[PDB]
């Protein structure tokens, strides 16, 4: 499995959306 | 899951997707989630890319067995892509958890289906046959086209979609249909 | 050339060589190599197939056909103007004229960036099998027979399995038939002498048939009567 | 003529008729087979002459695909080779491997050293090349993947040992000949008297020589016993 | 068709029989085999719905260039009872030596 | 990835197997191996956070130039069930010989 | 009666079989009798061999649409055969009588379906894949692999099963693959 | 040269040499050395690869490319003006004109302190392995075959393992094919004769094509009509 | 033919059948192996001729990295060498070390004196060179560090002593042949009668010569005892 | 990538393991 920058951006944005 | 039919309509106006979930007794909890369409320009290895061609969510259409079967007829001209020279990649995902008695390897949540328009290949074969009718000599370009198609088929069946994109763009991109 | 190049398959030469009991270990595999060597050593342009094939120039470079051996001409597709040999030593190299070309391998180096060029080239006539196809001229056939016999006898002489007199005779005969075969394929026919004559007698000399594909080289030069 | 006729010509000229003879027919077969190659080299190695059809033999081979070294991916392309070890040809005639039809096919028998480097010529990429490796087997090489389907070939040459090549002949129409003695000896009739007199001269002297014939824990030969 | 299948199977079996006997077959004929079974899979698949009768005529007339081209491919035989000149088995049966106003008559 | 690791390990094991059998391997292929595991360590390390999806596309398409380049590196195989022309298993089930105002109907 | 899904799992574990009777209204009384799995080494010209690899009587279960549709997921390790160097022949026997007036040739009590693992064949073909790119040379290896596979295909679809084994033994019997890991892996 | 330089790998020559039973101890290792010797002894400029590569001059000195064998030209990068051979004996040595150059090893000595110079040089075409790559011209191939055979037979003659007549024949054949190979690669083609013709006929002679990269050497000389 | 057939041909022509014979088969093996090299030199040293495949043998070597002199840093780069001492090749055939595939690889067998100086040519930096040092071992040298991974090679040449090279053959498909007598003797059939008659002439005279046959603290040979 | 909802639940779950 490999993550790109955009994947991390999605993950962090979605973490912050629900906190 | 699996594909019932996956083709471009014979009138070169619709891209038909018909998906179903497999009928085994241990996939009752597995449904369908979404359909994401990608082209040879936006395709990436790890799943559907960002900024896809067309995202579809199945909950919106229906108001539970209905969500185990989905059919679409996407007007290709609405997608703003050429039906002649485009390689659609259709991903499907499952919003479900199979039972604990699932045999090893069958719990694959995502699938992929590659689509091309077969009309330009048919016309090209007809041209080459018409040339064969004269002086009963097989053009080398005809054997080249056949073997290049077989190369792309092998690339698709073995999962090596990027080299299939290179072959498609380099060899079959200029198509008339 | 007076006679016509009627093609026949390569083992026609093995029909004739194997008449000699000392050449019975020869093969199609050996005949292919020595036939290609003979074809090159004679350098006869009537033995090759004339072809024309267009290619694209990406940037001062173009891909060359697979079967190319020698180029008759290169010209621009849109104008038809022929290209000359490139004498420039820094052709597409910038710092901080008429078109020309240069070919080494599978690549043709032109002085033009992006144009289609037409290449008139010579290839080898092949068989239904991917093999050379030889003229059936009995002079050509006898000379190729004598070439292969001379090479085989030279090996056998290096061993000491042939007399020096036998090799000397073979070399003499091959030399005479080689000269005769050279004259057979090169001496013009009657139509080629009419073309040469129309090239030779010009009251007003024509000195620009390279620009065209030498189309008007043998055209007669008419002077109006006054 | 057969092995039997030559063997018994030699035995009868030596008069080795009794079963209690020191020199058996096995000695005769060995000497005949070696003197055949001796004579064939003396006749046809000085300068090139016509070799008759009598000196030749067709051995009959089954081919199998084998790796170049082992099953590794980078060890090079595979070869076909004969299942059984092949006799050494003498370098005097017209060696030829053919596909069950002498008048058809182009399979080239070349040297071991040449076959390291063959097929680079673009017009010679479809020729099957043969050579006997030091392993003792006949190896095949080609740049055309079709050659790996080849299953059977016949090899016609002046083999250096007639017995080995006679054990591996193709089946005749009637069937296989089990006894070597009933098979045909591979030599021209013009070279049969020279071969016979050489073998008879070889065994004439030893035929009448003394033996260590007493059982006395002693060497009895210096006494001409 | 059910016959392009037979022709293709026969062609490739002859191909591999030749590669078994010899170790070589002309690639100019491997090209004919490639065209042949490519057409067979083309016409027996999802792309047979694009074929008109004009296309069928052209495809058949292009395939029969391959018929006697090589030893692998043969001329197919179909079950036929015709010929260029036919036999006339009609019988003459006049009525009591009668004729019409211009010509003869029968039953 | 978990697969660049496999490709690199296979590539170098083939490299040293070749250096064991023979005593030589083309340095034009050692170059391909160097690029390959340099990319593998690049993407499996602290520098994988600089990679966009465009960069991923470019990296993958540049790595597949190495795929069949040499015997050490092979074309990877992924678990795939697709093809260029798919099979149509849909079934036709009309309702009591009915049709709509223009066309047929099913269940 | 027909095959719905006939394959070997790409993880080289399961020989998947999914057979179901045709849905036409003459095929009610016809049921599934048994499923016999046979290999290239134990093949007989007519019907299954008297020494098959695996037998499965359908009627030893619930006793009707459950009979008309059957699915097997046999583990190949249990059968003690190589998933890749083996060619399976799946015979399905019917139990019943189709009601009259059916067109003849549809009332075939038995069907056969051949199974092979195409993954090793694709591995072998990918080696010569890149020859397609290069011009001026015939892609001889690519063509050879294509013809090798197409030979087994046509010999199967024509019913010429014996020559199918001859080609299989000649070409693909020496196929190698990674054997399935008996301890299952974590993934999803 | 009339024909094109299609490249093939070095063991193509070992295919042909090893046909001779007396040359079966030859190797790729020996073929490399004798092939390089033949390449140099013939000195054919069509066998080399033309390359252009810029370098920096630090102070009357510059680093030279690795694969350089011979220099066609050196010129200044910014002006394009070519350099000549340096005749000066104290070039960068001070006490208490136009630019020129001099090259000995990996170093080029120019008369300029700090500038970029463009060097058009010739190298050897290499293989995927770092090895020489030879033309497939059967004349070139036969001549290289005869060269290697001649050297091997000369050694064996120094031993006394070959007859003097055999070596004399080999030397005669190699000499003839060497002359023929020299003429094959040097005689101009049709395009090269158009360039030579446009160099030859000038009503107003052009004598400054060294300043340019000989770009206009084969350009036709047009006179306006009055 | 095997060592057994040649040995017993010689013994039977001499009629050395009894176990109480002065000249044992060991004398025969020694004389045969020496006369083989004698004949091979007489035939193939005057002027260059074709050597048949029968004269050749493949010995089979395991290589180990060794220091040039000792383990010092400045003692030069290391070599590979065969674990066991290698036979001396005769200088008449086509010596060749190959990497278990005769039709592949480029490992050069050269002289000791040449190998002092090899590889300086930039295009010859990747060639592995071989030579038998006076130590008796086969040493390998190259400027390419990859050559130090080489583990196994086969060496095919006309070795000067057939017994030594027969003890070191590669395993056959069936397996190793423990008895030398069951192995193949390395000589062409055309040179077998010359070899046999030379050995038989060598031992014919001594076969019938007298012995010091009394035990009397005396030399009994002048009396023809 | 195209993250599913359950994957976001998985990521937050694994982050709150270290709660």
């Amino acid at each position: 499995m490999f993550f790109t920058q955009e994947d991390y951006r999605k993950i962090e944005k979605w973490l912050l959306a629900n906190s | 899951m699996h594909f019932n039919e996956l083709r471009i309509s014979q009138d070169n106006r619709f891209l038909i997707i018909d998906v179903s979930v497999d009928n085994q007794d241990y996939f009752e909890d597995v449904l369908l989630d979404s359909i994401v369409i990608d082209t040879q320009d936006t395709f990436v290895m790890n799943g559907p890319s960002d900024n896809p061609l067309y995202i579809y969510n199945v909950e919106d259409a229906y108001d539970t067995q209905q969500m185990k079967n989905v059919r679409l007829e996407l007007n290709i001209q609405d997608l703003k892509v050429s039906p002649c020279s485009t390689m659609f990649f259709v991903y499907v995902k499952s919003k479900g958890t199979p039972s604990t008695d699932t045999p090893c390897g069958f719990d694959k949540d995502q699938i992929l289906g590659t689509v091309i328009n077969l009309q330009p290949i048919y016309k090209q074969t007809l041209k080459y046959l018409k040339e064969v009718e004269c002086d009963c000599n097989i053009p080398k370009g005809f054997i080249d086209m056949i073997l290049k198609l077989k190369a792309i088929e092998l690339c698709v069946r073995t999962g090596n979609y990027p080299q299939a994109i290179k072959y498609w763009n380099k060899f079959f991109i200029k198509n008339n249909c | 050339m007076v006679n016509n190049i009627n093609w026949v398959k390569l083992p026609v030469i093995l029909d004739r060589l194997l008449r000699h009991p000392l050449l019975t270990d020869l093969n199609l595999e050996t005949a292919i190599q020595y036939t290609l060597d003979f074809i090159s050593a004679m350098g006869l342009p009537n033995v090759y197939v004339d072809k024309i094939e267009t290619i694209d120039i990406k940037e001062y470079r173009g891909e060359l056909p697979c079967d190319l051996i020698s180029i008759n001409q290169v010209r621009l597709h849109k104008n038809g103007i022929a290209l000359r040999a490139m004498t420039d030593n820094f052709n597409a190299y910038p710092t901080h004229g008429e078109p020309s070309f240069k070919t080494q391998g599978r690549v043709i180096f032109t002085s033009i960036k992006h144009e289609k060029v037409d290449i008139s080239y010579k290839a080898i006539m092949l068989d239904d099998e991917g093999l050379p196809l030889i003229p059936d001229n009995p002079i050509f056939l006898k000379t190729l027979e004598l070439y292969i016999k001379k090479e085989w006898f030279t090996i056998l002489f290096d061993m000491g399995k042939i007399s020096p007199a036998v090799l000397n005779n073979t070399q003499q005969e091959y030399a005479f038939k080689a000269g005769q075969c050279n004259n057979e394929f090169v001496i013009p026919s009657v139509s080629e002498m009419e073309a040469i004559t129309n090239m030779w007698n010009q009251l007003i000399p024509r000195v620009t048939e390279f620009r065209r594909g030498f189309k008007n080289l043998g055209d007669k030069e008419y002077i109006r009567v006054h | 003529m057969t092995y039997n006729e030559l063997i018994y010509m030699v035995l009868d000229e030596l008069k080795l008729s009794s079963d209690d003879s020191y020199y058996t027919p096995d000695h005769v077969i060995f000497l005949l087979v070696k003197y055949r190659s001796f004579l064939l080299k003396q006749r046809y190695s000085d300068i090139k002459k016509q070799i008759p059809d009598s000196d030749y033999q067709s051995i009959c081979l089954d081919l199998i695909e084998v790796p170049a070294i082992s099953g590794e991916p980078c060890e090079g392309s595979s070869y076909l080779r004969s299942k059984n070890k092949v006799p050494t040809t003498m370098m005097i005639g017209n060696p030829r491997v053919y596909p069950m039809d002498f008048y058809q096919g182009e399979i080239t028998y070349i040297s071991r050293d040449r076959m390291r480097y063959v097929g680079y010529n673009k017009f010679l990429r479809n020729i099957i090349y043969c050579s006997k490796a030091p392993d003792g087997y006949l190896y095949f090489k080609s740049w055309n993947p079709q050659f790996l389907h080849l299953e059977k070939v016949s090899f016609n040459a002046i083999f250096e040992d007639a017995k080995e090549a006679s054990e591996m002949a193709c089946p005749e129409e009637n069937g296989t000949i089990c006894k070597l003695e009933d098979k045909e000896f591979p030599i021209e009739d013009a070279l049969v008297p020279p071969l016979i007199e050489l073998v008879v001269k070889e065994l004439r002297g030893p035929e009448y020589s003394p033996k260590d014939e007493d059982n006395n824990a002693k060497d009895d030969l210096p006494d001409a016993r | 068709m059910d016959k392009m299948l037979e022709i293709s199977e026969e062609a490739i079996t002859r191909y591999f029989t030749t590669l078994s006997q010899f170790g070589y077959k002309k690639y100019s004929d491997v090209d004919k085999i490639i065209v042949l079974f490519f057409m067979e899979e083309m016409l027996a698949g999802e792309m047979s719905y694009y074929v008109t009768q004009d296309d069928y005529r052209n495809i058949v007339n292009a395939l029969y260039c391959l018929a006697g081209s090589t030893c692998m491919i043969d001329f197919p035989m179909f079950e036929s009872y015709d010929t260029l000149v036919h036999s006339n088995n009609r019988t003459f049966v006049p009525r009591i030596t009668e004729d019409s106003i211009l010509r003869s008559t029968e039953d």
